[PDB]
């Protein structure tokens, strides 16, 4: 935690997500949910310095630690500032055209939501799932579209 | 029938008539067919029963495969996706769906980019609606009937 402050402070998100994958192994060994809780926090932080950057995809590799945290510690709020956070990561890879990066922000989104069981946020996630898939199909990249299809059609599933 | 309003009765006479045009192996009876169908489909949507309309698109897509004909398949699209349109605007998007399971169908055989992108577009309407009803079967179909629409781009 120490380490990745410092890298809040540096810029390096690169830094920040290596420390943050170190942060997330020690306390998933530990199973502290207050560590845990922080971790995500920290995680949460670095992913809005990271859009500030304009940083996308590291943002997306963070979130891929904070659901990985979160599905353990099971706080209900950290879950939703996750899942909202991880919405607006996908609206900034929409702006960017980046619709794979946008996709995967989706994947995380969902895998959080079906935890939480946050009606609201499901319908959110599954409303945004469908803008993706739109601009995805305005890409027209199949593969990426049955990947938008399957990540969509799943939440929806849950929904 | 069409005159008459009655369009049970064009739907049964399509099916007879596409009976008869494919056991003979007629060479242009099929055209006929089609442009009655997208009369047909005119005013179903006047009457607002879309059910009818993709009943009658089953004929049309039924004989316009054997007929190549680029325009009318142009045109019978188009109505499937005004059908879908409709479709959802009265909420019945399994009619929807199966309007665009049409839609597809024909414009695999005219090769339309813009028209199978137009589908995908339509589609995600679909979908979207499915998701608001929760009709995810649906929105399955509906998936699966974009797969179609990507896949053949």
């Amino acid at each position: 935690l120490a380490e990745a402050i410092a890298a809040i402070l540096e810029g390096d998100v690169e830094k920040a997500v290596r420390a943050a994958q170190e942060a997330v192994k020690a306390a998933k060994e530990a199973g502290d949910n207050d560590m845990l809780r922080a971790v995500a926090i920290a995680a949460l932080r670095i992913a809005k310095e990271a859009e500030k950057q304009g940083n996308v995809e590291v943002a997306v590799k963070a979130a891929r630690v904070a659901v990985e945290a979160a599905k353990q510690a099971g706080d209900n709020d950290v879950l939703r500032k996750v899942a909202e956070q991880a919405l607006r990561i996908a609206k900034e890879a929409e702006k960017q055209g980046n619709v794979e990066v946008a996709v995967k922000a989706a994947r995380v989104a969902v895998e959080a939501a079906k935890q939480a069981g946050d009606n609201d946020v499901l319908r959110k996630v599954a409303e945004q799932a469908l803008e993706i898939a739109k601009k995805a199909a305005e890409q027209g990249d199949v593969g990426v579209m049955q990947k938008a299809m399957d990540v969509a059609l799943r939440a929806a599933g849950q929904a | 029938a069409i005159l008459e309003g009655d369009v049970e009765k064009a739907v049964r006479a399509a099916q007879e008539a596409v009976k008869a045009a494919k056991e003979a192996g007629d060479n242009d009876m099929l055209r006929a067919v089609a442009i009655a169908a997208l009369r047909i489909a005119k005013e179903a949507e006047k009457q607002g029963n879309v059910e009818v309309a993709v009943k009658a698109a089953r004929v049309a897509v039924e004989a316009a495969k054997q007929a190549g004909d680029n325009d009318v398949l142009r045109k019978v699209a188009e109505q499937a996706l005004r059908i879908a349109k409709e479709a959802e605007k009265q909420g019945n998007v399994e009619v929807a769906v199966k309007a665009a399971r049409v839609a597809v169908e024909a414009a695999k055989q005219a090769g339309d980019n813009d028209v199978l992108r137009k589908v995908a577009d339509q589609a995600l309407e679909i979908a979207k609606a499915a998701l608001e009803q929760g009709d995810i079967d649906v929105a399955q179909k509906a998936m699966d009937v974009a797969v179609e629409a990507l896949t053949q781009a």
